[PDB]
């Protein structure tokens, strides 16, 4: 008993020092989703616009439009993230959270600090392409949610009362923050969530209405698997943002199956590999380790095509798994080794697939 | 008495209820019962096939006279001759030997049919117990004939329809191989691979058994995931199979027309032109008013012919009556009307399932390109929009040609046949499709094209508007049901909007192309409504267009000529009266007068109560019933469609009267 | 050459306000059990009898008769659980534990407290069917085991000595309480076991012989996945216990496979779904998440039939996956979508299968 899933991929890269690449991905799967509520649909939109080159600041937006078991759910975020130093990164942004007839807005002033347990020269010299880097992240959070609704006030009153009466609030809040299967994902990616620390929970008046204010700070450590820690500099190509970059995706899910559409350009798709050779960015490990969690429930047959388009004059030096066919500057992957590697990484495997293209 | 009276009309309503013609529905039967029912009918089919064999005996084994000719066996006689069971021989010895063979095949089909009916009762009642070994079997998991099942199916049975494909295909190769052995061992036809002999049907019975077995193993290891939604519901799969079987039947009808009159088929179909047939119901030897035949015989009376006894069916020359093509037209049309009917029902029973899902909301949950690419309302009105446009630009282009040809031939508005489309005929690329290509061939292709796109409109509407349409989404209405007559007088009225009614308008609209086939395969002229009448230029066709053959009649003059032979037969004419009687009665239930009959029935049942009480002492309450509109449109389409083709049989069975001598101009 | 498993299910429901349903389940599997000792067989019996309607008290019994690697093992429980309040539930009961030639009896006085981190009206309002509810449970335990055997005394002496000499007894006792793979089950269902707290370990004389007495109290938190916390009110239909309810099941296991038989009636099988519509109770998540732990070791083919019988006049308004066949009052599920959902939930999936039947 085996079901079938069909998918198509596409990466178009520019020449020179440009790290800009266009990525398109279509997928269609015939097994039920692990979600205990169906049907669940979802559309996501990300847009990043450079504000100023010298400062390095950029404006990032995010819209989530998901209907879960006929319940409209929307989350909106608008933020200004910039590079302060090699380990610190401050973000100022506003957003809105709406579920059915309920909605509440929030404003945040936050900074994230990222440190590597060690920084040795020998590791850099002897390992040309390191994957695992051991580290920890620290978030400073100043949330500003106006208590407009009757329910908001009650959630705040209850929260303050709980803190006041329960000593174990810093610990047991991690059981709430990661609801249902989210708690299990933490151990799965080798990620440790430390106890939150409440600097202050003070109600401050605002022109509209009373504004519950929270000033908290937390930390979390990655054994190396986590990409936010292991790759802190790579997930924010702010300085390479010469023009605006957008990633647009969406998916439909129900008892019958899942339909997914993804498209968008952004920098960082191509990174230097040494000896004048360029290379597609190492696959994020967290998404694969997180999908092996739901991808191991139905035996499936893989039908995936990966069309990679390179710049004029730019030819692969090496790829494993090797491209099935080639069309001048365009190279194709389908079948054989590649549709084994897809079966590998769709079930949680993180095996390396490397493409080196030199001019 | 109002209440009691209303409990009755309520007993005959337009709302959902159980009806006698929906008791064997897919919904109320599990997969073990479909297999059991198919087996019990094939057992009945074998019993039927064994009667078409006993009827074919002309002289019995003991040498005495047997049965007269009948149409049932005639359509199978060229096949039994092809297989050697039946033989076309003047010698009475061959006729007596042949009879023993048919009787033997009839008894054999009686035995095998009895087994399939028995094997169809236990499967139906799930009482599938081996009477020898006390142990019963399991439907879900069985060995499938022991050792054979283990080597090919790994010893396991399919648990889902998509899995049953491999085993079903393997079962087919056991029939392809089974027939290839019967032909070789019992019928003596060795597999010689040359395609002008019956021996080629044994060679390809083994090639096909190899293709299917290999194909049946590939689908066992790799079952197809196409149309997965079908594996969930029986009627979804049963309807796609019926949409597929109909195109298969139409294809069988179209190849049996090209093949049955090929030179290689002459020993079986053309060969019939040299036989004298005593068909039942044909004019017999008449006798005088004062005709009494006593022991002495032929005394004090007179009879017709005198070369045969009183009331004896007279002979009929096969060449004059065109027996070969009559049989070829009876088989080709049968598998074409049925094919068309199967396609319409596949779409109907399919949209009958599309309604069930839209109501339950499973419609948005399907992932198959077979439903997903069809749930956009904008895409629907584009598909239907092009179908309607194509149907219009082709029904008006070909009808105006036929009408213009009719006007030119009757010299209406001072126009001669010279101004008609006698120069228009199929292009040279297509000329191979036709014998003596002419305008009669250009028109027929475009009439079928127009006749398909016309009835396709009613089919695209069943597929797309089962629950809602762009109009009813506009009018804010839901089509809760597949058999609801109308929503009432509202919005200028909305009658005939359900998919069952759209099925009726596909069957009714399909009578035109279903008649362009009857007319075209009987050598009738279709390019003009009037060809061959004793009028201005009707008889000038054969020489204006230089036709090698002479068509029997034109669309209108077809009824006059073809019926000269129908009126001569006392049984073909009884069909003309019965078939017409059935057809008009459809107007009584198809016309918008359902309410009138109801108030009339009230006066009927009131008058009967009144007459019974005034005359007798008893009380006569029968409460005269009246059919519902949806129950009317049902019986209306059966009387219309069923009387329309009760008479199409008379056109095909009256003889094939196309000739090979084109007429000179009537100058 | 290919593994296969066969199963049969059946649910019969009554009309009116009755939540009473009869459930029968038969299964047969051809793969080896994950148990590192075979053969292991086991029969379980549960019976609940209402004592009094006004009090809400009920008498529950449990018998376990399992032979593990030729070692007879039996556990017997007789208890009196009643509803005190919305979050508290006190139980008084006695039981016996016998392994081979060893046996010991126990008496317990216990109460369980269940609190939800939050209780908001908007959730309730905006959600028609809530699956995840975040919470914690607290057990008060007063165990009374008479020290009849030489071994019992030694287990007690050792326990007291261990507490006295080891500071980390509250922590390391969780390594003993959850033996072999039950500990890994904790993280799997998103369930956190807090450290036990020993109120007292005092020997008190009894008429028979010295009675070691333990008064302990512990807690455990559910991210929402745990059914004891998320569904505290639903797992005890005491007030709906008009007549006695019994669940009887058993299973055989060895190198060849598992044979399982389950049958019994009890209330709570049917719950109101809103708008006058009834619905089969949401599948317990903990059993599925716990079976995915052992069900992912052998590729198998599913042969499952689910016969559902409804009350007179009661038809289903909606089901996904849709019933293969209907036969008068009864509706059947087999094959196609359903035997995909079975392969989904037998390997640990928790995808929703909902049946709504209205009068
Ligand atoms: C997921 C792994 C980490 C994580 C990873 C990071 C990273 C990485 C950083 C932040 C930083 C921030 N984090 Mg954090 N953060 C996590 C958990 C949290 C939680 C929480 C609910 O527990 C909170 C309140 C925060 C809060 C914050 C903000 C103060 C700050 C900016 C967020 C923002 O603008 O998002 C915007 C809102 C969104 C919805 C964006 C979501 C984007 C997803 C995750 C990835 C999309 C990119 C896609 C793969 C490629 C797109 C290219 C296009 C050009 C965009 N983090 C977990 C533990 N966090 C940032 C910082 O340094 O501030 C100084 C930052 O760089
Ligand atoms: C005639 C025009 C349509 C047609 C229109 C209808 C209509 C209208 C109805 C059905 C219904 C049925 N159809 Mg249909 N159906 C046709 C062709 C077929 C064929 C085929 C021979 O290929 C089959 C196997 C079926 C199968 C079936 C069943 C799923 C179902 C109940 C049968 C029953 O109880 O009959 C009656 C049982 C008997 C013993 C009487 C004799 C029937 C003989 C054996 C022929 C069977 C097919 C025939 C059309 C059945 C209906 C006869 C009515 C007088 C219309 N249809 C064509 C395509 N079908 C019903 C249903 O529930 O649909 C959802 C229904 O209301
Ligand atoms: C399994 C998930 C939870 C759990 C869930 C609950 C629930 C739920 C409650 C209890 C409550 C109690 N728990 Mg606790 N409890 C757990 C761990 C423990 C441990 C331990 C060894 O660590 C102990 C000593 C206890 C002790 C106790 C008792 C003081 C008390 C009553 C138990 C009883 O009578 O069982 C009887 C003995 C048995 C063997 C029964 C086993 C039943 C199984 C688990 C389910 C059977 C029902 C079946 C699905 C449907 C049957 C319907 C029929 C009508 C029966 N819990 C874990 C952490 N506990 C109860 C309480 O509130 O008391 C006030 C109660 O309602
Ligand atoms: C080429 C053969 C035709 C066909 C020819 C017929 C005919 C003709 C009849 C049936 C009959 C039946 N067929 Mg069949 N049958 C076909 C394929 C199918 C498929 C499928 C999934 O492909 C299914 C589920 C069925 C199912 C069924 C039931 C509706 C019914 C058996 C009930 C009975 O015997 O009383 N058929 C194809 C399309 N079947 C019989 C019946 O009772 O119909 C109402 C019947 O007379
Ligand atoms: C099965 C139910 C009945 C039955 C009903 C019929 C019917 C109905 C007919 C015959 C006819 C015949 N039967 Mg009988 N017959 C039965 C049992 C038998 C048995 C036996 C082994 O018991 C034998 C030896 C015969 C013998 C014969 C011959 C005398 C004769 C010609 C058969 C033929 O052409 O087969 C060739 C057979 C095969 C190649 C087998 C496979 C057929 C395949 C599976 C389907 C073809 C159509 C397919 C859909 C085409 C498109 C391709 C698609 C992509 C799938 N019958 C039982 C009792 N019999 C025929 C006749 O008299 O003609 C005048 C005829 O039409
Ligand atoms: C033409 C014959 C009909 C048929 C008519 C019968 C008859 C007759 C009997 C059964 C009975 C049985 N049927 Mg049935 N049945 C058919 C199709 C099937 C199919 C299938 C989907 O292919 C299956 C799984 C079954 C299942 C079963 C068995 C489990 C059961 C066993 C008791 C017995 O005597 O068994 C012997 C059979 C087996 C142990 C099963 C394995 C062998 C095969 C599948 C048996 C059917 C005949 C075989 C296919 C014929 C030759 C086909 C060649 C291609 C020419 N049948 C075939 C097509 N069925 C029995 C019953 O109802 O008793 C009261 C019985 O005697
Ligand atoms: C002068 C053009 C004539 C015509 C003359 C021919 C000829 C000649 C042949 C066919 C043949 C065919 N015709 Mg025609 N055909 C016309 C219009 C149509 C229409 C249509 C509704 O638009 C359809 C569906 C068909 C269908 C078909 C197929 C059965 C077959 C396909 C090959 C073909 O056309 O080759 C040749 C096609 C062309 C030379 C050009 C086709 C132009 C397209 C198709 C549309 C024409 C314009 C349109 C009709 C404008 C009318 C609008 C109205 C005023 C509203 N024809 C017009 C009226 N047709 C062949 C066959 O086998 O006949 C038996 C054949 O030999
Ligand atoms: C032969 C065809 C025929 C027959 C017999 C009838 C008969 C009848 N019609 Mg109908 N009708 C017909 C065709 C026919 N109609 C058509 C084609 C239409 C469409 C325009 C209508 C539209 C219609 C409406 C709108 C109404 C009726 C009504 C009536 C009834 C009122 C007359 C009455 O009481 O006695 C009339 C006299 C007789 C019936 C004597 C019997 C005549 C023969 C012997 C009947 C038996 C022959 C029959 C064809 C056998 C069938 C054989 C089979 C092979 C087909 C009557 C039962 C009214 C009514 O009350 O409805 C219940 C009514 O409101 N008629
Ligand atoms: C429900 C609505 C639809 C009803 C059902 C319609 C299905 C039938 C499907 C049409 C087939 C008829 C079948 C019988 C086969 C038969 O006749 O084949 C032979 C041959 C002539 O043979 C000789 O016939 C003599 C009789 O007079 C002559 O004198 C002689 O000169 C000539 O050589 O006919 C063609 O070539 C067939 C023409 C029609 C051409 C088909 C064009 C259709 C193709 C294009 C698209 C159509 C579909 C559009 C989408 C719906
Ligand atoms: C003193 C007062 C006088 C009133 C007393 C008596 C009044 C008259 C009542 C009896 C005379 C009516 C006789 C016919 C009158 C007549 O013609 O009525 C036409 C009739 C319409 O019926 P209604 O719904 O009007 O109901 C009439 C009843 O109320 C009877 O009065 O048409 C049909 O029933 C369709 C055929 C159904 C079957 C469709 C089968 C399709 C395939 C065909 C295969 C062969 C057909 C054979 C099938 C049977
Ligand atoms: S006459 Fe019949 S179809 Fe017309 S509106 Fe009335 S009920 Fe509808
Ligand atoms: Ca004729």
């Amino acid at each position: 008993d085996v079901t079938t899933a069909h998918s198509d991929y596409e990466i178009v890269l520019e020449g020179g020092s440009s790290s800009w690449g266009k990525v398109k991905a279509r997928a269609k799967v015939n097994a039920p989703p692990a979600s205990p509520l169906l049907p669940a649909d979802c559309d996501v939109k990300l847009n990043v616009k450079p504000l100023d080159p010298a400062k390095g600041f950029v404006r990032i937006s995010a819209v989530f439009e998901s209907i879960v078991d006929s319940t409209k759910n929307k989350l909106t975020i608008e933020a200004d993230i910039a590079n302060e130093t090699k380990e610190r990164r401050i973000s100022v942004g506003e957003g809105m959270v709406s579920v059915g007839d309920f909605s509440h807005t929030f404003s945040f002033e936050g900074s994230v600090v990222n440190l590597f347990y060690y920084r040795s020269d020998a590791v850099r010299r002897n390992v040309p392409n390191p994957i695992y880097m051991q580290g920890r992240q620290f978030h400073d959070i100043l949330m500003k949610v106006p208590l407009d609704n009757n329910d908001l006030i009650d959630t705040w009153e209850g929260t303050v009362k709980a803190i006041g009466s329960t000593g174990a609030f810093n610990d047991w809040i991690r059981d709430f923050w990661f609801i249902g299967p989210a708690f299990t994902a933490l151990n799965e990616g080798g990620q440790r969530i430390s106890r939150i620390e409440v600097n202050g929970l003070n109600t401050e008046s605002g022109p509209k209405g009373p504004v519950g204010v929270s000033r908290w700070r937390f930390s979390h450590g990655g054994s190396g698997m986590v990409d936010s820690i292991s790759r802190w500099a790579e997930l924010f190509p702010s300085d390479k943002l010469n023009r605006p970059a957008q990633v647009e995706a969406g998916f439909r899910s129900d008892s019958q199956g899942i339909e997914v559409k993804v498209d968008g350009e952004f920098p960082g798709v191509s990174v230097d590999a040494g000896g004048g050779l360029r290379r597609i960015l190492n696959h994020p490990l967290i998404p694969l380790v997180h999908h092996g969690m739901v991808g191991k429930f139905n035996n499936f047959n893989v039908d995936a095509q990966l069309k990679v388009v390179l710049p004029k004059g730019y030819k692969i030096r090496y790829a494993a798994p090797q491209y099935r066919s080639q069309n001048l500057e365009e190279y194709r992957w389908s079948g054989g080794a590649y549709a084994r590697w897809v079966e590998h990484v769709c079930k949680g495997g993180v095996g390396q697939f490397e493409i080196l293209y030199a001019q | 008495d109002a209440a009691k009276m209303r409990r009755f009309l309520f007993q005959r309503t337009e709302t959902r209820s159980t009806k006698w013609y929906q008791i064997f529905d897919t919904e109320k039967l599990d997969d073990e019962q479909v297999v059991g029912g198919h087996l019990a009918l094939l057992g009945v089919l074998g019993f039927i096939m064994g009667i078409y064999y006993i009827s074919g005996i002309q002289v019995f084994p003991w040498g005495a006279p047997g049965f007269h000719d009948n149409w049932f066996y005639l359509t199978i006689k060229p096949r039994m001759v092809s297989l050697g069971i039946d033989t076309y021989s003047t010698k009475t010895a061959d006729l007596e030997a042949a009879g023993a063979r048919l009787l033997g095949w009839a008894a054999f089909h009686f035995l095998v049919g009895s087994v399939l009916i028995f094997g169809g009762w236990r499967h139906w009642t799930h009482n599938l117990t081996n009477p020898f070994t006390g142990r019963c079997g399991n439907f879900r998991d069985f060995r499938f004939l022991g050792k054979f099942g283990d080597v090919v199916f790994n010893g396991t049975s399919a648990k889902s329809y998509k899995e049953a494909l491999g085993p079903h295909a393997v079962y087919m190769s056991l029939l392809f191989l089974g027939w290839g052995i019967v032909m070789w061992a019992i019928l003596g036809f060795a597999p010689i691979p040359d395609f002008q002999t019956i021996n080629s049907e044994t060679f390809m019975s083994f090639v096909f058994a190899v293709i299917f077995f290999a194909l049946g193993i590939y689908w066992w290891n790799n079952p197809p995931n196409a149309a997965i939604h079908l594996n969930d519901d029986m009627k979804a799969a049963f309807s796609v199979h019926l949409t597929a079987i109909g195109y298969i039947n139409i294809a069988l009808g179209c190849i049996a027309f090209v093949a049955f009159q090929q030179p290689s088929f002459a020993p079986y179909y053309k060969e019939l032109d040299k036989l004298v047939f005593y068909l039942y119901g044909e004019p017999f030897n008449r006798v005088s008013f004062n005709f009494v035949e006593q022991g002495g015989k032929v005394i004090s009376g007179a009879k017709e012919f005198a070369d045969f006894p009183a009331y004896a069916i007279l002979p009929k020359s096969g060449e004059a009556f065109g027996m070969a093509r009559v049989v070829t037209n009876l088989i080709v049309f049968n598998h074409i009307i049925c094919g068309v009917l199967y396609v319409f029902a596949g779409v109907y029973h399919g949209g009958q399932y599309l309604l069930k899902i839209q109501l339950n909301g499973m419609y948005n949950q399907i992932k198959s390109i077979w439903i997903t690419k069809g749930r956009d309302q904008e895409v629907q009105v584009k598909i239907l929009g092009t179908v309607m446009a194509l149907c219009f630009a082709t029904m008006l282009s070909v009808y105006a040609v036929i009408v213009w040809n009719t006007i030119c031939e009757l010299n209406i508005f001072g126009t001669n046949i010279t101004m008609s489309f006698y120069w228009l005929k199929p292009l040279p690329i297509f000329q191979w499709m036709f014998a003596d290509p002419s305008i009669n061939d250009w028109v027929m292709a475009h009439v079928i094209t127009a006749g398909s796109l016309f009835s396709l409109i009613a089919l695209v509407r069943i597929a797309f508007f089962a629950h809602t349409s762009p109009l009813w989404d506009d009018l804010g209405l839901k089509k809760n049901s597949y058999s609801f007559p109308c929503l009432g007088p509202v919005y200028g009225g909305t009658c005939g909007v359900s998919i069952q009614d759209q099925l009726w308008f596909a069957m009714l609209w399909g009578i035109k192309g279903l008649s362009a086939v009857c007319w075209y395969i009987d050598g009738a002229w279709i390019a003009s409504m009037m060809y061959g009448v004793p009028a201005a230029d009707a008889k000038a066709w054969d020489s204006i267009a230089h036709l090698h053959h002479h068509y029997t009649s034109g669309i209108f003059y077809y009824f006059w000529t073809e019926t000269v032979t129908i009126f001569s037969s006392s049984h073909l004419s009884t069909i003309l009266m019965i078939g017409h009687l059935v057809w008009f009665i459809s107007f009584a239930v198809w016309f918008e007068d359902r309410g009138s009959r109801l108030e009339g029935a009230d006066i009927q049942t009131r008058t009967i109560r009144w007459l019974g009480k005034k005359f007798l002492n008893r009380d006569v309450n029968f409460r005269f019933p009246v059919l519902t509109i949806s129950d009317s449109k049902l019986a209306g389409t059966f009387l219309y469609f069923g009387g329309t083709f009760m008479l199409v049989f008379l056109f095909l069975a009256n003889g094939f009267y196309q000739t090979n001598s084109p007429l000179p101009p009537p100058v």
